[PDB]
Order: C-alpha cells, then structure tokens, then sequence
C-alpha cells in the first residue's frame, strides 16, 4: 500500500509540471542544516544539504510549510526546500540537543530539583534584528559596480559611461539597462516599520528623503521580471556595505586603478581642477579596500577596456545561461 | 651586492607604472568619444 | 637587468592570464 506514491509522484510531476512555466519570486536560502538526515518536505523532498549563497526560487504555492527552489544553474533543480518561517524552526529544535542547553544548570543535576529550559531562551526574542531568513529577490541578480572615484566625476563621467558601452550593444536581450539615480542609503532589509506611504501627517519621515529611494525595487520589478539586470549610476553608489545587504543582494564588479600611484597619476588626466574631490579621491580607495573588502568578486582590473571587457563579459554570460 | 638595496624595484615599479597609463587614458580617452 | 627584469615580469604574464580558468574551472 502507498497512498503518498499516487500524490507524491503526481506532487513531483506538480512541482516543476510543465517545467516551461517561468519561475516566480525567489526565495533564497541562508540557514545550513543537513536536508538528507532526517527524510521531511512532502514529496520526500530529497534535497542537499541547505546552505546560504544558492539563489532558489518559489513558484509551487501548495503547502507554506515547505516551498520550492531555483538554484541559478541550468535546469534549476527543484526541490522541496523549506519557508522562511519553517526555516527557522527547523534550527529551532537543536537547541536542546547539547545536554538539555539554555537556562538550565546542567551542572550535576541528577538530584532534587532538576532544571528544564523554559519557553523564554527561544526565538520568542530578538526583535532588533528580526529578518527572514530567506530573501525573496527577483530574475537575475542584477550585477552592482563599484570602483574608487566619486560617482559623477571626471574620471567617472566619461570612463564610468564605457564600463558597459559595449553591454549596449553586446548584451541585450538576456540583458537590459535602466539608468536611475537616487539615494539607496537608508532601508537593507527592514529598518522603518513606517514607510513612505503620507506626506499629509506632518511626519518628519515625509520631511525626509523617503519613497522615491525607498520603492526602487518596487517599480523595477517591472523590468526585474523581464529576466534583464539593473545597470545604474548614482551618487550614493561608491563603496561596500549598506548596498551589500540591501534590498538586493549585490554582484560586485571591481573596476579598480590596482595601484594607487596610478590612481593620483590618472588623476589628473586632462591637466588639473581635481578640486572637486582631491583628498576623497585618494580615500576613495582607502574608504573600500584597506580593510578587508570581501567583495568584488568580478575585479575588472587591468589597463585594458577590451581585457576588461572580457572580464566582465565572461562571468555574465555563464551567470545568464543558467536560466535558460 | 647592489640587488640587495632594490635599485632593480625602482625600474621594475617604472615599466608596470608606464604600461598601465596608455591603455587607461585611451579607454578614458576614447569613452568621451561614444556621446551620452 | 634587461634579463632579470624579462625573466621575472613575464613570468607572471602566465600567473595572471592563465588564471583567467581559475576563477571559472573552479
């Protein structure tokens, strides 16, 4: 007898079905935990080992205990991979793995009063940093560039152009461009509980710079799910952090000056008049790569724009021809 | 008993400091060119 | 030195370039 083998096999021939429907929202996982101990997710959903970094992708809206997952690859493995609530609770029951862990004073007591862990040592706290564990993103993470200059400045005005120049009319169609400038420097995950939605309530949020910098995911959605990145230009896109845990998780490409002898001796390539920024050019560097960046896993970096051009080009091409 | 004070690293950093200026002012050079 | 200086900046012409496989085969 099996009466999960009629619903199972028609769950797994449910959860990528017709294959060709184009996969909704993403859901990434973050959490680590062993997929293959202990046999769960529905359809038996044996998938690997959870971790952070693979990008998945839900689209199966049957049961919100477990959700389904797009890896950035070809084909997409879909497997049956766990909420952004239920996520957090399968961590959950491991607390007490470890001898009987929390408030307890485990120590030698077998004897009288013995100590269990109440219900206060649990997820029933930290509000402060209170984030779902899965990111729901959307198609293709858009690719960030950041290099040391200010943005909209002699270097940047003309070179800051050809970074993609050729992208123009190289990659198109798997790729899209929409230059916008704002200020993407004030909400990562989630910060205000009040977001810009009235500037009638005499708020000192709506006296502020909100809602033109805050719905930018909101109305790129428009061209996010058109399957093409975002290249854009700013004046708040200039180093790591802040934009490395926005609302959009970044792909960093590094067109860096390598040396900073070379970084003053380009400085001045047209003459001189680096008066605009002089002193926040030299740290322009400084204010990204001295301490340890982390980052730029893309590094254009050489005295080449058609050397660079394959830099960049190489590693979009195959990070595109997974969702095909 | 000269290579030991880095006499050869002066000219060495010369050679990389040069080449890596051409091929950044003629990208800088020819990205004015394309027009916004 | 036009020899020392060939034999040792050309020979990171290979560590640098071939390790354009390094970031992707890996």
């Amino acid at each position: 007898e099996s009466a999960r083998r009629e619903v199972e096999s028609q769950a797994q021939q449910q959860l990528e079905r017709a294959k060709h429907k184009p996969v909704a929202f993403a859901v990434r996982t973050n959490v680590s935990y062993c997929g293959v101990l202990d046999e769960e997710c529905p359809v038996q959903g044996s998938g690997v080992n959870f971790e952070a970094k693979d990008f998945l992708h839900i689209k199966e809206k049957y049961s919100n205990d477990w959700w389904i997952g797009r890896l950035v690859k070809e084909g997409g493995d879909i497997a049956f991979i766990p909420s952004p609530q239920r996520l957090e609770s399968i961590r959950l029951k491991q607390e007490q793995k470890a001898r009987r862990s929390g408030n307890p004073s485990s120590l030698s007591d077998i004897g009288n009063r013995r100590s269990p862990p109440p219900s206060l040592a649990k997820q029933k706290q930290k509000q402060a940093e209170h984030v779902p564990p899965y990111d729901v993103v959307p198609s293709m993470r858009p690719v960030v560039l950041v290099g040391p200059s200010l943005k909209g400045y002699e270097v940047t005005d003309m070179m800051q152009k050809a970074l993609f120049d050729f992208l123009k009319h190289r990659f198109d169609g798997r790729i899209s461009i929409t230059r916008v400038t704002a200020d993407l420097s004030l909400a990562k995950r989630s910060v205000l509980n009040n977001p810009g939605k009235r500037t009638i309530i005499e708020r000192s949020s709506a006296r502020s710079s909100i809602a033109e910098v805050q719905s930018e995911i909101e109305r790129i959605f428009e061209l996010a799910k058109s399957l093409q990145l975002v290249v854009l230009d700013a004046d708040t896109i200039n180093h790591p952090a802040q934009l490395a845990k926005t609302s959009l998780a970044p792909i960093i490409v590094f067109v860096k000056v390598s040396s900073p002898k070379v970084l003053q001796r380009l400085i001045r390539s047209r003459g001189k008049s680096q008066m605009k920024h002089l002193t926040v050019q030299m740290m322009a560097y400084d204010k990204l790569v001295q301490c340890p960046p982390e980052s730029f896993d893309v590094i254009l970096d050489e005295n080449q724009l058609e050397d660079a051009c394959e830099h960049l080009a190489e590693y979009l091409e195959v990070y595109w021809r997974a969702t095909h | 008993k000269a290579k030991a004070r880095g006499d050869f690293q002066k000219l060495r950093e010369k050679q990389q400091l040069e080449e890596d200026l051409k091929g950044y002012l003629d990208w800088i050079t020819q990205a004015e060119d394309i027009d916004p | 030195d036009a020899e020392s200086l060939t034999s040792a900046q050309k020979e990171e012409e290979e560590e640098k370039e071939r390790k354009k496989l390094a970031r992707t085969a890996s």
